[PDB]
Protein backbone atom coordinates (compact mmCIF):
# COMPACT_ATOMS: atom_id res chain seq x y z
CA UNK A 1 0.00 0.00 0.00
CA UNK A 2 2.92 2.66 0.72
CA UNK A 3 5.69 3.76 -2.10
CA UNK A 4 7.98 1.62 -0.18
CA UNK A 5 6.81 -1.37 0.31
CA UNK A 6 4.93 -1.79 -3.79
CA UNK A 7 8.93 -0.60 -5.01
CA UNK A 8 10.88 -3.10 -2.91
CA UNK A 9 8.28 -5.44 -4.67
CA UNK A 10 9.33 -3.74 -7.85
CA UNK A 11 12.88 -4.01 -7.46
CA UNK A 12 12.65 -7.65 -6.45
CA UNK A 13 12.57 -7.92 -3.13
CA UNK A 14 9.29 -9.45 -0.84
CA UNK A 15 8.35 -8.31 2.06
CA UNK A 16 6.85 -10.66 4.65
CA UNK A 17 5.04 -10.55 8.09
CA UNK A 18 8.04 -10.32 10.71
CA UNK A 19 8.47 -14.00 11.49
CA UNK A 20 11.29 -15.30 8.92
CA UNK A 21 13.86 -14.33 7.03
CA UNK A 22 12.60 -12.42 3.34
CA UNK A 23 12.70 -13.56 0.13
CA UNK A 24 14.73 -11.83 -3.00
CA UNK A 25 14.18 -12.58 -6.23
CA UNK A 26 16.67 -11.57 -8.48
CA UNK A 27 20.04 -10.79 -7.51
CA UNK A 28 21.66 -7.96 -4.62
CA UNK A 29 23.38 -6.38 -7.41
CA UNK A 30 20.02 -6.74 -10.00
CA UNK A 31 17.80 -5.04 -6.89
CA UNK A 32 20.03 -2.01 -6.16
CA UNK A 33 20.68 -1.11 -9.77
CA UNK A 34 16.79 -1.23 -10.82
CA UNK A 35 15.85 0.86 -7.36
CA UNK A 36 17.77 3.27 -8.32
CA UNK A 37 17.33 3.53 -11.50
CA UNK A 38 13.58 3.28 -11.23
CA UNK A 39 14.25 5.87 -8.23
CA UNK A 40 15.73 7.76 -11.47
CA UNK A 41 13.05 7.74 -14.16
CA UNK A 42 10.24 8.59 -11.57
CA UNK A 43 9.50 12.37 -11.40
CA UNK A 44 9.73 14.51 -8.48
CA UNK A 45 12.96 12.69 -7.98
CA UNK A 46 14.71 14.89 -5.21
CA UNK A 47 11.15 14.77 -2.88
CA UNK A 48 10.78 10.82 -3.64
CA UNK A 49 13.31 9.60 -1.03
CA UNK A 50 11.38 11.80 1.78
CA UNK A 51 8.34 9.70 1.29
CA UNK A 52 10.76 6.85 1.04
CA UNK A 53 12.17 6.76 4.19
CA UNK A 54 8.72 7.93 5.22
CA UNK A 55 7.60 4.42 4.44
CA UNK A 56 10.67 2.85 5.50
CA UNK A 57 10.37 4.82 9.23
CA UNK A 58 6.80 3.86 9.79
CA UNK A 59 7.30 0.13 8.50
CA UNK A 60 9.94 -0.31 11.07
CA UNK A 61 8.24 1.19 14.50
CA UNK A 62 7.09 -2.72 15.09
CA UNK A 63 10.13 -4.16 16.57
CA UNK A 64 9.53 -7.66 14.99
CA UNK A 65 9.22 -6.56 10.65
CA UNK A 66 12.48 -3.74 11.72
CA UNK A 67 14.39 -7.53 13.20
CA UNK A 68 13.65 -9.15 10.05
CA UNK A 69 14.89 -5.70 8.24
CA UNK A 70 18.29 -6.32 10.30
CA UNK A 71 18.56 -9.81 9.13
CA UNK A 72 19.90 -11.82 6.32
CA UNK A 73 18.14 -12.34 2.85
CA UNK A 74 17.00 -15.50 1.95
CA UNK A 75 18.49 -16.06 -1.89
CA UNK A 76 15.89 -17.94 -3.93
CA UNK A 77 18.43 -18.25 -6.59
CA UNK A 78 20.52 -18.83 -0.65
CA UNK A 79 21.99 -16.50 1.88
CA UNK A 80 22.65 -12.72 1.24
CA UNK A 81 22.61 -8.87 3.04
CA UNK A 82 19.79 -7.30 4.99
CA UNK A 83 17.73 -5.22 3.50
CA UNK A 84 19.24 -1.94 5.30
CA UNK A 85 23.00 -3.07 3.92
CA UNK A 86 21.30 -3.73 0.63
CA UNK A 87 19.82 -0.09 1.05
CA UNK A 88 23.05 1.33 2.02
CA UNK A 89 24.68 0.33 -0.68
CA UNK A 90 22.68 2.74 -2.78
CA UNK A 91 23.94 6.43 -2.61
CA UNK A 92 21.01 8.47 -3.00
CA UNK A 93 19.32 6.62 0.04
CA UNK A 94 22.52 6.54 2.47
CA UNK A 95 23.00 9.58 4.08
CA UNK A 96 18.25 9.69 5.26
CA UNK A 97 19.31 5.86 6.46
CA UNK A 98 22.28 6.74 8.42
CA UNK A 99 20.11 10.00 10.15
CA UNK A 100 16.64 7.43 10.91
CA UNK A 101 19.37 4.51 12.04
CA UNK A 102 20.86 6.51 14.36
CA UNK A 103 18.12 8.21 15.06
CA UNK A 104 15.49 5.75 17.20
CA UNK A 105 18.88 3.62 18.67
CA UNK A 106 18.22 5.34 22.31
CA UNK A 107 14.83 3.61 22.21
CA UNK A 108 16.78 0.37 22.58
CA UNK A 109 19.55 1.22 25.39
CA UNK A 110 18.29 -1.29 27.85
CA UNK A 111 15.42 -3.91 25.80
CA UNK A 112 18.84 -5.91 24.97
CA UNK A 113 18.79 -9.50 24.28
CA UNK A 114 14.58 -9.67 24.29
CA UNK A 115 13.13 -12.65 22.55
CA UNK A 116 16.34 -15.24 20.78
CA UNK A 117 19.30 -13.09 22.75
CA UNK A 118 20.40 -10.46 19.88
CA UNK A 119 21.58 -7.38 20.78
CA UNK A 120 19.31 -5.25 18.26
CA UNK A 121 22.28 -1.87 18.72
CA UNK A 122 24.96 -5.06 18.35
CA UNK A 123 22.75 -5.43 14.59
CA UNK A 124 22.33 -2.41 13.83
CA UNK A 125 26.23 -1.12 13.90
CA UNK A 126 26.79 -4.48 12.06
CA UNK A 127 24.69 -3.12 9.59
CA UNK A 128 27.50 -0.15 9.03
CA UNK A 129 30.36 -2.72 9.09
CA UNK A 130 32.51 -3.01 6.00
CA UNK A 131 31.13 -0.41 4.09
CA UNK A 132 32.51 0.31 0.63
CA UNK A 133 31.44 4.05 -0.14
CA UNK A 134 30.79 6.37 3.03
CA UNK A 135 29.21 9.64 0.47
CA UNK A 136 29.22 12.33 3.94
CA UNK A 137 32.52 11.43 6.61
CA UNK A 138 31.85 14.40 9.07
CA UNK A 139 28.02 14.04 9.94
CA UNK A 140 28.58 10.59 10.42
CA UNK A 141 31.29 11.05 12.47
CA UNK A 142 29.64 13.42 14.81
CA UNK A 143 26.63 11.11 15.10
CA UNK A 144 28.84 8.29 15.78
CA UNK A 145 30.92 10.22 18.21
CA UNK A 146 27.99 11.69 20.43
CA UNK A 147 26.50 7.56 20.31
CA UNK A 148 29.89 6.77 21.81
CA UNK A 149 29.67 9.24 24.73
CA UNK A 150 25.47 9.18 25.34
CA UNK A 151 25.76 5.11 25.53
CA UNK A 152 25.87 2.78 28.13
CA UNK A 153 29.18 1.29 28.42
CA UNK A 154 29.16 -2.54 27.23
CA UNK A 155 26.93 -1.31 24.37
CA UNK A 156 29.85 1.66 23.48
CA UNK A 157 32.31 -0.51 23.85
CA UNK A 158 31.08 -2.37 20.81
CA UNK A 159 30.57 0.69 18.82
CA UNK A 160 34.37 1.55 19.85
CA UNK A 161 35.76 -2.27 18.84
CA UNK A 162 33.66 -1.66 15.16
CA UNK A 163 35.21 1.93 14.51
CA UNK A 164 38.45 0.57 12.41
CA UNK A 165 35.90 -0.92 9.48
CA UNK A 166 33.32 1.45 9.46
CA UNK A 167 35.31 5.33 9.02
CA UNK A 168 36.45 6.56 5.54
CA UNK A 169 39.72 7.48 4.98
CA UNK A 170 38.99 11.32 4.95
CA UNK A 171 37.93 10.97 9.12
CA UNK A 172 40.60 8.72 10.84
CA UNK A 173 42.45 11.88 12.50
CA UNK A 174 39.99 13.57 13.72
CA UNK A 175 38.22 10.11 15.59
CA UNK A 176 42.03 9.96 16.07
CA UNK A 177 41.36 13.27 18.39
CA UNK A 178 38.11 12.71 20.04
CA UNK A 179 38.69 9.28 21.14
CA UNK A 180 42.16 10.24 23.15
CA UNK A 181 39.38 12.64 24.61
CA UNK A 182 37.69 9.70 25.98
CA UNK A 183 41.13 8.00 26.65
CA UNK A 184 41.46 10.75 29.71
CA UNK A 185 38.51 10.24 30.55
CA UNK A 186 37.32 6.73 31.63
CA UNK A 187 40.98 4.58 32.59
CA UNK A 188 38.18 1.73 32.17
CA UNK A 189 38.26 2.33 28.52
CA UNK A 190 41.61 2.28 27.56
CA UNK A 191 42.00 -1.45 26.03
CA UNK A 192 39.75 -0.82 23.06
CA UNK A 193 40.75 2.76 22.27
CA UNK A 194 44.38 1.82 22.23
CA UNK A 195 43.66 -1.68 19.91
CA UNK A 196 41.57 1.00 17.73
CA UNK A 197 44.35 3.74 17.41
CA UNK A 198 46.89 0.75 16.78
CA UNK A 199 44.31 -0.43 13.71
CA UNK A 200 43.59 3.26 12.50
CA UNK A 201 45.62 5.68 10.34
CA UNK A 202 47.20 8.36 12.37
CA UNK A 203 50.27 10.58 12.20
CA UNK A 204 53.61 9.20 13.73
CA UNK A 205 53.39 13.00 16.28
CA UNK A 206 49.79 11.81 17.60
CA UNK A 207 50.71 8.44 17.78
CA UNK A 208 54.17 8.73 19.85
CA UNK A 209 52.24 11.25 21.98
CA UNK A 210 49.93 8.37 23.14
CA UNK A 211 52.91 5.83 23.01
CA UNK A 212 54.44 8.00 26.18
CA UNK A 213 50.99 8.71 27.47
CA UNK A 214 51.04 4.79 27.85
CA UNK A 215 54.41 4.24 28.81
CA UNK A 216 54.55 6.26 31.84
CA UNK A 217 51.89 4.29 33.11
CA UNK A 218 52.64 0.68 32.36
CA UNK A 219 53.72 -0.39 36.11
CA UNK A 220 49.93 0.36 36.53
CA UNK A 221 48.69 -2.38 34.28
CA UNK A 222 47.38 -6.05 35.04
CA UNK A 223 48.43 -8.38 32.56
CA UNK A 224 44.63 -8.58 30.83
CA UNK A 225 45.23 -5.56 28.94
CA UNK A 226 49.16 -6.45 28.68
CA UNK A 227 48.73 -8.18 24.61
CA UNK A 228 46.44 -5.00 23.12
CA UNK A 229 49.13 -2.63 25.19
CA UNK A 230 52.57 -4.02 23.89
CA UNK A 231 50.61 -4.93 20.22
CA UNK A 232 50.45 -1.21 20.47
CA UNK A 233 53.39 -0.49 21.55
CA UNK A 234 55.58 -2.91 18.68
CA UNK A 235 53.20 -1.01 16.13
CA UNK A 236 54.10 2.56 16.80
CA UNK A 237 57.78 2.02 17.02
CA UNK A 238 59.55 4.35 14.13
CA UNK A 239 62.72 3.96 12.30
CA UNK A 240 64.49 5.87 14.77
CA UNK A 241 63.02 5.07 17.97
CA UNK A 242 63.63 1.77 18.07
CA UNK A 243 66.70 0.75 20.93
CA UNK A 244 64.87 3.16 23.36
CA UNK A 245 61.36 2.02 23.10
CA UNK A 246 63.00 -1.95 23.30
CA UNK A 247 65.37 -1.26 26.30
CA UNK A 248 62.20 1.05 27.79
CA UNK A 249 60.08 -2.52 27.17
CA UNK A 250 62.57 -4.75 28.31
CA UNK A 251 63.12 -2.48 31.92
CA UNK A 252 59.53 -1.94 32.66
CA UNK A 253 58.10 -5.36 31.93
CA UNK A 254 58.34 -7.59 35.56
CA UNK A 255 55.99 -10.85 34.21
CA UNK A 256 56.03 -11.79 37.76
CA UNK A 257 53.84 -9.05 39.78
CA UNK A 258 50.90 -10.72 37.61
CA UNK A 259 51.92 -14.19 38.47
CA UNK A 260 44.46 -20.00 34.84
CA UNK A 261 43.99 -16.70 33.34
CA UNK A 262 47.56 -15.42 33.77
CA UNK A 263 49.75 -18.45 31.98
CA UNK A 264 46.75 -17.99 29.26
CA UNK A 265 46.82 -14.16 28.81
CA UNK A 266 51.18 -14.51 29.29
CA UNK A 267 50.78 -17.44 25.82
CA UNK A 268 49.11 -14.27 24.36
CA UNK A 269 51.24 -11.32 24.97
CA UNK A 270 54.37 -13.77 23.70
CA UNK A 271 52.01 -14.97 20.70
CA UNK A 272 51.45 -10.86 19.97
CA UNK A 273 55.69 -10.34 20.34
CA UNK A 274 55.81 -13.27 17.76
CA UNK A 275 53.42 -11.33 15.47
CA UNK A 276 55.89 -8.05 15.84
CA UNK A 277 59.13 -9.59 15.57
CA UNK A 278 57.85 -12.29 12.55
CA UNK A 279 58.04 -9.23 9.67
CA UNK A 280 59.39 -6.43 10.84
CA UNK A 281 63.51 -7.24 11.64
CA UNK A 282 63.72 -3.24 13.06
CA UNK A 283 62.64 -4.86 16.66
CA UNK A 284 64.29 -7.95 16.42
CA UNK A 285 67.72 -6.95 15.10
CA UNK A 286 67.05 -4.03 17.88
CA UNK A 287 65.89 -6.31 20.75
CA UNK A 288 68.96 -8.51 20.17
CA UNK A 289 71.12 -5.55 20.04
CA UNK A 290 69.81 -3.70 23.54
CA UNK A 291 70.40 -7.65 25.33
CA UNK A 292 74.25 -7.23 24.95
CA UNK A 293 74.28 -4.18 25.68
CA UNK A 294 73.06 -4.81 29.10
CA UNK A 295 75.56 -7.44 29.79
CA UNK A 296 77.41 -5.02 32.63
CA UNK A 297 74.55 -5.43 35.21
CA UNK A 298 74.37 -9.60 35.84
CA UNK A 299 70.63 -8.70 37.10
CA UNK A 300 68.94 -9.28 33.38
CA UNK A 301 65.42 -11.18 33.95
CA UNK A 302 63.70 -14.19 33.00
CA UNK A 303 62.23 -12.52 30.18
CA UNK A 304 65.63 -12.12 28.23
CA UNK A 305 66.03 -16.03 27.81
CA UNK A 306 62.96 -16.40 26.83
CA UNK A 307 62.49 -13.63 24.07
CA UNK A 308 66.17 -14.88 22.91
CA UNK A 309 64.28 -18.38 22.56
CA UNK A 310 61.92 -16.79 20.88
CA UNK A 311 63.66 -14.72 18.00
CA UNK A 312 65.82 -17.83 17.99
CA UNK A 313 62.55 -20.04 16.69
CA UNK A 314 60.74 -17.19 14.29
CA UNK A 315 63.67 -15.45 12.62
CA UNK A 316 65.93 -17.53 10.72
CA UNK A 317 68.14 -15.02 9.39
CA UNK A 318 69.57 -13.65 13.37
CA UNK A 319 70.16 -17.63 13.98
CA UNK A 320 74.00 -17.00 13.79
CA UNK A 321 74.32 -13.65 15.63
CA UNK A 322 71.94 -14.99 18.36
CA UNK A 323 74.11 -18.00 18.89
CA UNK A 324 77.27 -15.72 19.24
CA UNK A 325 75.39 -13.32 21.24
CA UNK A 326 74.60 -16.29 23.74
CA UNK A 327 78.34 -17.47 23.85
CA UNK A 328 80.15 -14.27 24.47
CA UNK A 329 77.36 -13.71 27.31
CA UNK A 330 77.22 -17.43 28.95
CA UNK A 331 81.46 -16.83 28.40
CA UNK A 332 81.08 -13.49 30.14
CA UNK A 333 79.79 -15.14 33.94
CA UNK A 334 76.07 -14.10 32.45
CA UNK A 335 72.98 -16.38 31.90
CA UNK A 336 73.71 -19.39 33.77
CA UNK A 337 71.37 -22.06 35.87
CA UNK A 338 69.13 -20.15 38.54
CA UNK B 1 51.79 -15.91 -5.39
CA UNK B 2 48.40 -14.82 -6.22
CA UNK B 3 49.44 -15.52 -10.27
CA UNK B 4 50.19 -18.57 -8.80
CA UNK B 5 47.28 -20.50 -6.29
CA UNK B 6 44.82 -19.03 -9.18
CA UNK B 7 44.46 -22.86 -10.62
CA UNK B 8 43.09 -23.70 -7.50
CA UNK B 9 40.52 -21.07 -7.28
CA UNK B 10 39.15 -22.41 -10.38
CA UNK B 11 38.81 -25.93 -9.31
CA UNK B 12 37.91 -25.11 -5.37
CA UNK B 13 35.32 -23.30 -3.91
CA UNK B 14 36.01 -22.67 -0.51
CA UNK B 15 39.33 -21.37 -0.61
CA UNK B 16 38.30 -19.03 -3.45
CA UNK B 17 35.54 -17.52 -0.86
CA UNK B 18 38.41 -17.11 2.27
CA UNK B 19 40.76 -15.24 -0.25
CA UNK B 20 37.64 -12.65 -0.91
CA UNK B 21 37.32 -12.47 2.70
CA UNK B 22 41.33 -12.13 3.38
CA UNK B 23 41.19 -9.05 0.77
CA UNK B 24 38.25 -7.66 1.59
CA UNK B 25 39.17 -7.38 5.21
CA UNK B 26 42.56 -5.99 4.34
CA UNK B 27 41.40 -3.54 2.49
CA UNK B 28 40.74 -1.49 5.79
CA UNK B 29 44.21 -2.23 7.35
CA UNK B 30 46.53 0.53 8.09
CA UNK B 31 49.60 -0.99 7.22
CA UNK B 32 50.54 0.21 3.53
CA UNK B 33 50.96 -2.93 1.61
CA UNK B 34 48.08 -4.42 2.76
CA UNK B 35 45.91 -2.20 0.41
CA UNK B 36 48.25 -2.73 -2.83
CA UNK B 37 47.77 -6.34 -1.93
CA UNK B 38 44.30 -6.03 -1.88
CA UNK B 39 43.88 -4.27 -4.96
CA UNK B 40 46.44 -6.60 -6.70
CA UNK B 41 44.03 -10.03 -5.98
CA UNK B 42 41.10 -8.19 -6.59
CA UNK B 43 41.90 -7.24 -9.73
CA UNK B 44 43.63 -10.74 -10.54
CA UNK B 45 39.93 -12.23 -9.58
CA UNK B 46 38.82 -9.81 -12.21
CA UNK B 47 40.97 -10.71 -14.78
CA UNK B 48 41.00 -14.66 -15.01
CA UNK B 49 37.85 -15.57 -13.58
CA UNK B 50 36.06 -16.33 -16.87
CA UNK B 51 35.99 -14.75 -20.10
CA UNK B 52 32.10 -14.76 -20.34
CA UNK B 53 32.23 -22.84 -13.54
CA UNK B 54 28.62 -21.40 -14.21
CA UNK B 55 28.63 -18.27 -16.21
CA UNK B 56 25.86 -16.65 -14.28
CA UNK B 57 27.89 -17.67 -11.22
CA UNK B 58 30.61 -15.54 -12.46
CA UNK B 59 28.98 -12.37 -13.93
CA UNK B 60 27.65 -11.02 -10.12
CA UNK B 61 30.77 -12.25 -8.80
CA UNK B 62 33.30 -9.86 -10.27
CA UNK B 63 30.00 -6.95 -10.02
CA UNK B 64 30.40 -7.98 -6.18
CA UNK B 65 34.52 -7.71 -6.53
CA UNK B 66 33.95 -4.67 -8.51
CA UNK B 67 31.58 -2.73 -5.98
CA UNK B 68 34.64 -3.34 -3.29
CA UNK B 69 36.71 -1.77 -5.90
CA UNK B 70 34.79 1.21 -5.20
CA UNK B 71 36.30 1.78 -1.92
CA UNK B 72 39.98 1.54 -3.45
CA UNK B 73 39.25 4.48 -5.49
CA UNK B 74 38.30 6.34 -2.18
CA UNK B 75 41.53 5.34 -0.57
CA UNK B 76 44.93 7.42 -1.14
CA UNK B 77 47.12 7.92 -4.28
CA UNK B 78 49.53 4.80 -5.05
CA UNK B 79 46.12 2.46 -4.39
CA UNK B 80 44.03 4.67 -7.20
CA UNK B 81 47.01 4.43 -9.55
CA UNK B 82 47.23 0.05 -9.21
CA UNK B 83 43.43 0.40 -10.28
CA UNK B 84 44.08 2.67 -12.78
CA UNK B 85 47.15 1.07 -14.64
CA UNK B 86 45.14 -2.46 -14.00
CA UNK B 87 41.79 -1.78 -15.66
CA UNK B 88 42.93 -1.97 -19.18
CA UNK B 89 44.77 -5.85 -18.53
CA UNK B 90 41.23 -6.37 -16.93
CA UNK B 91 38.75 -5.26 -19.82
CA UNK B 92 41.84 -7.03 -22.30
CA UNK B 93 41.49 -10.73 -20.60
CA UNK B 94 37.87 -9.81 -19.68
CA UNK B 95 35.61 -8.10 -22.34
CA UNK B 96 32.02 -7.80 -20.73
CA UNK B 97 32.84 -6.03 -17.51
CA UNK B 98 33.47 -3.04 -20.05
CA UNK B 99 30.53 -2.07 -19.34
CA UNK B 100 30.68 -1.68 -15.47
CA UNK B 101 33.93 -0.74 -15.53
CA UNK B 102 33.77 2.38 -17.69
CA UNK B 103 30.68 3.35 -15.86
CA UNK B 104 33.48 2.77 -12.61
CA UNK B 105 35.82 5.73 -14.20
CA UNK B 106 33.35 7.97 -15.58
CA UNK B 107 31.39 8.50 -12.49
CA UNK B 108 35.12 9.01 -11.16
CA UNK B 109 35.84 11.26 -13.61
CA UNK B 110 32.71 13.77 -12.60
CA UNK B 111 34.17 14.58 -9.14
CA UNK B 112 36.80 16.24 -11.07
CA UNK B 113 34.82 17.29 -14.13
CA UNK B 114 33.33 20.81 -14.54
CA UNK B 115 31.02 20.20 -17.66
CA UNK B 116 29.94 24.00 -18.50
CA UNK B 117 31.53 25.98 -20.95
CA UNK B 118 33.16 29.08 -21.18
CA UNK B 119 34.41 28.38 -17.38
CA UNK B 120 38.36 28.42 -18.30
CA UNK B 121 39.71 25.50 -16.64
CA UNK B 122 37.80 22.60 -17.32
CA UNK B 123 39.53 20.72 -14.32
CA UNK B 124 39.18 20.57 -10.44
CA UNK B 125 42.34 20.49 -9.87
CA UNK B 126 41.77 21.94 -6.04
CA UNK B 127 39.96 18.49 -4.84
CA UNK B 128 43.08 16.24 -6.20
CA UNK B 129 45.32 17.78 -2.83
CA UNK B 130 44.83 16.85 0.35
CA UNK B 131 45.89 19.71 2.76
CA UNK B 132 45.46 18.86 6.67
CA UNK B 133 48.04 19.84 9.53
CA UNK B 134 50.87 21.10 7.25
CA UNK B 135 50.76 17.26 5.32
CA UNK B 136 50.35 18.15 1.70
CA UNK B 137 49.35 15.20 -0.44
CA UNK B 138 48.74 14.27 -3.65
CA UNK B 139 45.00 11.80 -3.90
CA UNK B 140 43.58 11.02 -7.48
CA UNK B 141 46.37 11.38 -9.62
CA UNK B 142 43.45 12.90 -12.52
CA UNK C 1 26.19 -23.95 33.92
CA UNK C 2 27.37 -20.52 33.09
CA UNK C 3 31.04 -19.64 32.08
CA UNK C 4 32.53 -16.87 30.69
CA UNK C 5 34.47 -16.05 27.32
CA UNK C 6 36.76 -13.01 26.97
CA UNK C 7 37.78 -11.08 23.67
CA UNK C 8 41.22 -9.63 23.46
CA UNK C 9 39.68 -6.09 23.66
CA UNK C 10 38.14 -7.26 27.11
CA UNK C 11 34.59 -7.71 26.04
CA UNK C 12 32.91 -10.25 28.13
CA UNK C 13 30.24 -12.65 27.47
CA UNK C 14 28.03 -15.58 28.99
CA UNK C 15 27.50 -18.73 28.00
CA UNK C 16 25.26 -21.53 29.30
CA UNK C 17 26.71 -24.86 28.36
CA UNK C 18 26.81 -28.13 29.96
CA UNK C 19 30.14 -30.13 29.81
CA UNK C 20 28.44 -32.91 27.20
CA UNK C 21 28.70 -29.69 24.60
CA UNK C 22 31.26 -29.80 21.96
CA UNK C 23 33.46 -27.23 21.53
CA UNK C 24 31.95 -26.65 17.66
CA UNK C 25 28.32 -25.83 19.88
CA UNK C 26 30.27 -23.18 21.68
CA UNK C 27 31.67 -21.71 18.19
CA UNK C 28 28.07 -22.23 16.84
CA UNK C 29 26.35 -20.09 20.03
CA UNK C 30 29.15 -17.57 20.10
CA UNK C 31 28.67 -16.92 15.86
CA UNK C 32 24.29 -16.52 17.21
CA UNK C 33 24.74 -14.51 19.59
CA UNK C 34 27.81 -12.36 18.80
CA UNK C 35 28.33 -12.71 15.05
CA UNK C 36 31.70 -13.62 14.65
CA UNK C 37 31.75 -16.51 12.38
CA UNK C 38 33.06 -20.27 13.79
CA UNK C 39 35.64 -20.17 10.85
CA UNK C 40 37.32 -16.98 12.66
CA UNK C 41 37.08 -18.48 16.35
CA UNK C 42 39.98 -19.65 18.20
CA UNK C 43 39.73 -20.61 21.78
CA UNK C 44 42.34 -20.53 24.47
CA UNK C 45 42.10 -21.99 27.74
CA UNK C 46 44.19 -22.60 30.93
CA UNK C 47 46.94 -21.54 27.70
CA UNK C 48 45.98 -24.40 25.88
CA UNK C 49 44.19 -23.91 22.15
CA UNK C 50 40.65 -26.06 22.37
CA UNK C 51 40.43 -28.42 19.64
CA UNK C 52 37.29 -28.39 17.58
CA UNK C 53 35.97 -31.97 17.96
CA UNK C 54 36.17 -32.40 22.19
CA UNK C 55 34.13 -31.44 24.83
CA UNK C 56 33.80 -29.45 27.87
CA UNK C 57 35.19 -32.63 29.99
CA UNK C 58 38.30 -33.11 27.86
CA UNK C 59 39.65 -29.90 28.77
CA UNK C 60 38.57 -29.64 32.25
CA UNK C 61 36.47 -27.04 32.07
CA UNK C 62 34.26 -26.11 35.02
CA UNK C 63 31.38 -23.10 35.49
CA UNK C 64 32.71 -19.57 35.86
CA UNK C 65 35.42 -20.40 34.08
CA UNK C 66 36.91 -17.88 31.18
CA UNK C 67 38.12 -18.71 28.01
CA UNK C 68 40.25 -16.78 25.60
CA UNK C 69 38.79 -15.85 22.36
CA UNK C 70 41.33 -14.40 19.43
CA UNK C 71 40.28 -14.26 15.76
CA UNK C 72 41.84 -15.86 12.98
CA UNK C 73 41.75 -12.11 10.96
CA UNK C 74 40.77 -8.52 12.75
CA UNK C 75 37.56 -7.17 13.20
CA UNK C 76 35.95 -10.43 11.89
Amino acid sequence: DSIFVKLLKISGIILKTGESQNQLAVDQIAFQKKLFQTLRRHPSYPKIIEEFVSGLESYIEDEDSFRNCLLSCERLQSYSKSLIKLLLGIDILQPAIIKTLFEKLPEYFFENKNSDEINIPRLIVSQLKWLDRVVDGKDLTTKIMQLISIAPENLQHDIITSLPEILGDSQHADVGKELSDLLIENTSLTVPILDVLSSLRLDPNFLLKVRQLVMDKLSSIRLEDLPVIIKFILHSVTAMDTLEVISELREKLDLQHCVSSGQSCIILLFDVIKSAIRYEKTISEAWIKAIENTASVSEHKVFDLVMLFIIYSTNTQTKKYIDRVLRNKIRSGCIQEQ
Amino acid sequence: LLKAVQPLLKVSMSMRDCLILVLRKAMFANQLDARKSAVAGFLLLLKNFKVLYNSVANETFCLEIMDSLRRCLSQQADVRLMLYEGFYDVLRRNSQLANSVMQTLLSQLKQFYEPEPDLLPPLKLEACILTQGDQISLQEPL
Amino acid sequence: MQIFVKTLTGKTITLEVEPSDTIENVKAKIQDKEGIPPDQQRLIFAGKQLEDGRTLSDYNIQKESTLHLVLRLRGG
